[PDB]
């Protein structure tokens, strides 16, 4: 059995952070107090879910975990939340002053000075493993910290750990629940910088979310809460091949195999069904082919983009609950037929598939409603670029004007960084280009 | 816990500041005695912002009180919350300053600051993450102008990593003193454009026709003035001692209000106009708020273009129908908005009205229509210059000819930068 | 459409479906950039403190 | 009150279809590149899809179909009607895709008498393949038009909603090489305003060159004792369906978080067995004269008012 360290960057990673391993309790079935009764092996075990937790001899079980944050006042709200009895106080780094929404601030000023701290905490993680495969990291394009400490972490990681996986969780910026006019600035920035570093990177579109907390959980003004708890079903069921029984995606390493082929683009689309609002009184239960179905509709993708118009290479679908391969490549043999999906030519149009027979788990009170069967589709689709299309945009309308660079100039960064950001993003648009569509 | 040190310089720099405090404190349920008797803790929540906490847990303001003669001190402290403030906290001399920057800036200011900057320092080192400072001054007269930005440049060099901002009243000839206002304040804008992140220009035209032509007062004490600058103040504060979506604090709203480092010089808004018991409704508070009539700047920002606006409505009010109702004013007066600005308007709600209103929307704008505001003070002061009137009181304090050339000319090339972006 | 790697389990299933087939950088360069922005970083404010010892020395003079 | 954007500036009829909107007192023109609108007509080369229904509160749509190209570069189309099961189909003349896919080897296996023609006209395979652009097989036949012995073609303005409604426009168009038809020497071999208003007595036997549609059904009547709807309109109706149901589930914005709605042109040939045949699809076509007033303002109708509200001339398919 092999660890997964998780790291939480900023307000958006240590709020997800904490959707998600609230989750991986309720799937575990781990108590807020860290113990586990159906945990028979007290104080060690090479199990599936101790690529996750680890455990104490008085038989708790400690999420791998470590949250990092500028600031305190959000990692406070775990140090004495329903699961302050869950993490060492080691795991929950808070500074003194956050970045400001400032990606030059959070890499460069502030965040020289906590990264020898974090990188030391996060070693007395790795000294825990037996066989560590790498790391899963959490945060916001958008935030200062989430993008500048983590472009600062993620290069540090590749040094320390240079033959180890690195995951990312990337929050891309939406107006309709945003903080700063710069988030397009610290998104580009970072980017440019983690590239490299990270080989697999799964992107969520706020505005995507929170469209579809309004459309399908008929909620007015989705909250925080209501966003992250959908996101953690999504980082549940990409993560739980990692902490389950199961033969496909059982390592970091699976990830890049089966959906990077071009290591660039290492960013999969995906998409989510069903998404049933718990106040939903009356509501009929829907089939294998009818959720397989929603994953072909952009309205339940994790970022809204168009993939009939571009070419997958890739596509992985993770089912929770009461399905069977019958019924699944039944679903499959139809939907070929009726929709476009192209893949490029070289590569095998199929799917991998994976089914955990365990339905999805809810927050108890929470607003999904619980299913008996669900899907993830994990698709390597180009039309993923339009996202990078959008962003580089809105840098491109400030950037002309250098409006708000001073800031960022101010703290030690080079105007140069900016274009040199930019023209790596250019390039990735090509990329893109170069494999998704015919003269 | 970032708190801000607020500095109040001069007669209108201490009466908008004594006003200041009298508000939030209700707001905060401190009484004039320092002690809270408020219901919620959403009060005491982020009240180390302006607040230090006493012995009999009792709550002091993190407020310095500052002037060259005391009249208007003794005033503030005979007045309403007059005995919250630190008794040390009033540092003062007796010259006074005659309604000449010079001598606040130069001679009798020069004999004081050190003093100032010893209760700075006292309640600065009592903080846990100071963010930065608050100036309330008019920029008009002699002790909040000239003194006021001599204690910003000191206070610059002492803490240059923290935030300086500023609520700066701009005379007018409609609510004047003296004819030397416009040397004086064309003074002042010179040392702000250079050692301030964040100023709110308070125009004393603006309070004095939104008193008249509006609030239905045909005389305007500085009292009717200086109550549209209390709400506005509070209103302008919200986010700051309220706890949110939003982390709001001096240094993210500079990032987020100001893409040029010298065009931060923000047009404040306020909407109901009080002097009532309909609330308004959200398409009255946008309609209002954006209107003109509801600008304590005195522009007109149909003349040029909001760079950045940031607003945010107190009371119990449907979200999403502010939403509906920004996203509405924007797209039906585009012509006003940068369009190379994404997402330039940013919105908060505040479930915390203010006293006496249900409803109410503050507004904080980074036009460059604020451009007519430094234009009428340079036109009103090379009138003048150009025949050296009046020049005496200044030469006679130290200062050469050559110092009003060069602060009229970098006011006009401030208005050259605000102008060069209407246009883009 | 063929059906490859069929995995059964306890806790549920796994397999392949396919419809056609086809036809870093050191700590010391790290260390490097992270110095060269702090000393752009104390240039700044040097010309900073230095511009304000003008100020002393003109609120001096007058 | 609505906003639109304008960033095809010479557009034919999109530049009046956004003068009858400013009209309306009700619709509020934009710079370009302002990204707050509720309607684009873009650009005929690269617009930008990716970027549409992106602003919380706009409701955007645009005057172009994201894929419709697949129908009017005449390239793709046969790769669409030779690829697609739904195009088995014996409306379309017999052509290959060629580069200086490619068919060149097929191409030939049908040579055994053989006339055609190619541009983006020759007997022999040289005389044309040296251009080192499709091959089709030349209606050597066609239908003729007395007193004149007049080629001609068949344009129909057809208006796709944002429901995928297909709109045929009741106003089509005749364009006619108002001279002779011969056999060889190329004039009236390629007959519209393009071997016509420069090389080729500009106006003969009609106006314009423009024969419309309430004539040609009267010559018809007189002349075959048939009717325009009976001997051609029904084949018409018949290829635009085919053509757009065909590609529906590969440019519909249904279920997308912009509409596209788009005017297209087909051109037909109709031969001398009165049998209907498509020659190309126009994804930016410009309308005949007289009827622009008629059908710009169908568009506003159906295409435009119909998403966003104020204050027949076509047949459904
Ligand atoms: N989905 C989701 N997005 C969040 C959450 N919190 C913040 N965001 C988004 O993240 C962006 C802001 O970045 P933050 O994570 O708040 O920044 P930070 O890392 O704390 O960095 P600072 O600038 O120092 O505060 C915006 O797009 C927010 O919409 C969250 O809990 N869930
Ligand atoms: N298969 C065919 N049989 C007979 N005539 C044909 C023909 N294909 C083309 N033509 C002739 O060519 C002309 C049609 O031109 P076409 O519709 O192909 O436009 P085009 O090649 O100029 C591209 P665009 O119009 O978009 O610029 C007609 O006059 C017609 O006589
Ligand atoms: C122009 O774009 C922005 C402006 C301000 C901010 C935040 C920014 C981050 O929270 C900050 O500070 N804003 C803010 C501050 C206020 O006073 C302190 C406000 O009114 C009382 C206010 O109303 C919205 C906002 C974020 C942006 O993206
Ligand atoms: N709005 C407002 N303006 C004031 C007030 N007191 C003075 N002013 C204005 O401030 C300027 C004079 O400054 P003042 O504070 O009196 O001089 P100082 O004490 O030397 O700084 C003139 O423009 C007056 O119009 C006040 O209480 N409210
Ligand atoms: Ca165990
Ligand atoms: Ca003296
Ligand atoms: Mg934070
Ligand atoms: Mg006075
Ligand atoms: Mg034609």
């Amino acid at each position: 059995m092999r660890e997964c360290i998780s790291i939480h960057v900023g307000q958006a990673g240590v709020q997800i952070g904490n959707a998600c391993w609230e989750l991986y309790c309720l799937e575990h079935g781990i108590q807020p107090d860290g113990q586990m009764p159906s945990d028979k092996t007290i104080g060690g075990g090479d199990d599936s879910f101790n690529t996750f937790f680890s455990e104490t001899g008085a038989g708790k079980h400690v999420p791998r975990a470590v949250f990092v944050d500028l600031e305190p006042t959000v990692i406070d709200e775990v140090r004495t939340g329903t699961y302050r009895q869950l993490f060492h106080p080691e795991q929950l780094i808070t500074g003194k002053e956050d970045a400001a929404n400032n990606y030059a601030r959070g890499h460069y000023t502030i965040g020289k000075e906590i990264i020898d701290l974090v990188l030391d905490r996060i070693r007395k993680l790795a000294d825990q493993c037996t066989g560590l495969q790498g790391f899963l990291v959490f945060h916001s394009f958008g935030g200062g910290t989430g993008s500048g400490f983590t472009s600062l972490l993620m290069e540090r990681l590749s040094v320390d750990y240079g033959k180890k996986s690195k995951l990312e969780f990337s929050i891309y910026p939406a107006p309709q629940v945003s903080t700063a006019v710069v988030e397009p600035y610290n998104s580009i920035l970072t980017t440019h910088t983690t590239l490299e570093h990270s080989d697999c990177a799964f992107m969520v579109d706020n505005e995507a979310i929170y469209d579809i907390c309004r459309r399908n959980l008929d909620i007015e003004r989705p909250t925080y809460t209501n966003l992250n708890r959908l996101i953690s079903q999504i980082v549940s069921s990409i993560t739980a091949s990692l902490r389950f029984d199961g033969a496909l995606n059982v390592d970091l390493t699976e990830f890049q195999t089966n959906l990077v082929p071009y290591p660039r683009i290492h960013f999969p689309l995906a998409t989510y069904a069903p998404v049933i609002s718990a106040e939903k009184a009356y509501h009929e239960q829907l089939s294998v082919a009818e959720i397989t179905n929603a994953c072909f509709e952009p309205a339940n993708q994790m970022v809204k983009c168009d993939p009939r118009h571009g070419k997958y290479m890739a596509c992985c679908l993770l089912y929770r609950g009461d399905v069977v391969p019958k019924d699944v490549n039944a679903a499959i043999a139809t939907i070929k037929t009726k929709r476009s999906i192209q893949f490029v030519d070289w590569c095998p149009t199929g799917f991998k598939v994976g089914i955990n027979y365990q339905p999805p788990t809810v927050v108890p009170g929470g607003d999904l409603a619980k299913v008996q069967r669900a899907v993830c589709m994990l698709s390597n689709t180009t039309a993923i670029a339009e996202a990078w299309a959008r962003l580089d945009h809105k840098f491109d309308l400030m950037y002309a004007k250098r409006a708000f660079v001073h800031w960022y100039v101010g703290e030690g960064m080079e105007e140069g960084e900016f274009s040199e950001a930019r023209e790596d993003m250019a390039a990735l648009e090509k990329d893109y280009e170069e494999v998704g569509v015919d003269s | 816990m970032r708190e801000i040190v607020h500095i109040q310089a001069g007669q209108c720099g201490n009466q908008i500041g004594a006003k200041f405090w009298e508000v939030i404190s209700d707001e905060h349920g401190i009484d004039p005695t320092g002690s809270y008797h408020g219901d919620s803790d959403l009060q005491l929540e982020r009240i180390n912002v302006y607040y230090n906490e006493a012995t009999g847990n009792k709550y002091v303001p993190r407020a310095i009180l500052v002037d060259l003669e005391p009249g208007t001190m003794d005033s503030v402290r005979s007045g309403p919350f007059g005995q919250i403030f630190r008794p040390d906290n009033f540092v003062f001399g007796q010259s006074g300053a005659g309604n000449n920057w010079a001598k606040g800036h130069y001679t009798e200011g020069a004999e004081l600051v050190d003093s100032v900057l010893d209760v700075v320092r006292k309640e600065s080192e009592s903080c846990d993450c100071l963010q930065g400072f608050q100036l309330t001054h008019s920029l008009g007269g002699g002790t909040g102008s000239g003194m006021g930005t001599l204690l910003i440049s000191k206070i610059r060099e002492e803490y240059p990593d923290r935030i300086m901002n500023t609520f700066s009243v701009m005379p007018s000839p409609k609510v004047s003193d003296t004819v030397v206002e416009p040397y004086n304040a064309t003074l002042s804008v010179h040392q702000l454009v250079e050692n301030t992140d964040e100023t709110y220009c308070i125009d004393n035209e603006a309070l004095y026709d939104i008193c008249f032509r509006t609030l239905k007062l045909t005389t305007p004490t500085y009292g009717d003035l200086n109550h549209l600058v209390s709400a506005t103040m509070s209103g302008v504060t919200t986010c700051l001692r309220f706890p949110g979506q939003l982390n709001a604090d001096l240094r993210k709203l500079a990032v987020n209000m100001v893409p040029f480092p010298r065009l931060h010089f923000f047009m404040p808004g306020f909407a109901p106009l009080t002097s009532q018991y309909r609330a308004l409704t959200v398409p009255e508070l946008t309609q209002q708020m954006f209107d003109s009539k509801n600008m304590m700047a005195a522009c007109d920002p149909r003349h040029g273009r909001y760079l950045t606006v940031a607003a945010i409505f107190r009371g119990r009010m449907s979200m999403k129908e502010v939403d509906e109702q920004m996203l509405n004013v924007q797209n039906k007066n585009s012509s006003y908005f940068v369009e190379w600005i994404p997402n330039n308007v940013k919105t908060a709600v505040c479930d915390i009205p203010p006293r006496g209103l249900k409803m109410s929307a503050t507004f904080i704008g980074n036009s460059t229509a604020i451009q007519e505001l430094f234009k009428r003070i340079s036109e009103q002061f090379t009138a003048m210059f150009r025949r050296k009137a009046f020049l005496h009181w200044y030469t006679g304090e130290g200062m050469d000819e050559m110092e009003f050339t060069e602060a009229e000319s970098n006011m006009n090339d401030l208005v050259s930068e605000y102008q060069q972006y209407q246009d883009a | 459409m063929e059906v490859i790697e069929l995995n059964k389990c306890t806790s549920g299933q796994s397999f392949e479906v396919i419809l056609k087939p086809p036809s870093d950088p050191s700590l010391e360069e790290i260390q490097k950039k992270l110095e060269a922005a702090e000393e752009r970083r104390k240039y700044q404010e040097a010309e900073l403190l230095k511009h304000l010892a003008e100020k002393r020395e003109h609120e001096r003079e007058v | 009150m609505y906003t639109f954007v304008v960033r095809d500036e010479n557009s034919s009829v999109y530049a009046e279809v956004s003068r009858l909107l400013l009209a309306t007192g009700q619709w509020k023109r934009l710079r370009k590149d302002n990204p707050r609108f509720n309607l684009m007509l873009g650009e005929r080369n690269r617009l930008p899809f990716g970027r549409l229904g992106h602003e919380p509160g706009l409701v955007q749509l645009v005057n172009y179909y994201r894929g419709a190209d697949k129908l009017c570069r005449k390239a793709s189309l046969v790769k669409l009607i030779k690829t697609s099961p739904e195009l088995s189909c014996t409306w379309f003349p017999e052509s290959y895709v060629i580069y200086p896919t490619d068919e060149r080897e097929v191409f030939l296996a049908a040579y055994n008498g053989n006339v055609w023609i190619a541009k983006s006209i020759s007997s022999e395979a040289s005389e044309l393949l040296d251009f080192i652009h499709v091959i089709q097989k030349y209606l050597e036949k066609p239908l003729l038009l007395e007193p004149g012995h007049r080629k001609f073609d068949i344009r129909s303005w057809v208006l796709v909603d944002h429901l995928y409604n297909i709109y045929l426009y009741r106003e089509g168009v005749l364009r006619t090489s108002s001279e002779p038809y011969n056999s060889a020497d190329k004039t009236c071999h390629l007959t519209n305003h393009c071997i016509q208003k420069e090389y080729s007595n500009y106006g003969r036997y009609e106006e314009g060159n423009e024969m419309f549609f309430e004539e040609f059904n009267q010559y018809l009547m007189d002349a075959l004792n048939t009717t325009l709807e009976n001997s051609i309109l029904l084949q018409i109706k018949h290829i635009i369906r085919s053509c757009l149901m065909c590609i529906e589930p590969a440019i519909s914005t249904k279920h997308l978080h912009y509409q596209s709605f788009q005017l297209f042109g087909f051109d037909f040939m109709v031969d001398e067995e009165l049998k209907v045949w498509l020659i190309e699809v126009n994804g930016a076509p410009a309308c005949a004269q007289k009827l622009y007033a008629e059908l710009c303002q169908g568009i506003v109708d159906v295409a435009i008012s119909s998403v966003f509200p104020l204050a027949s001339i076509f047949i459904k398919l």
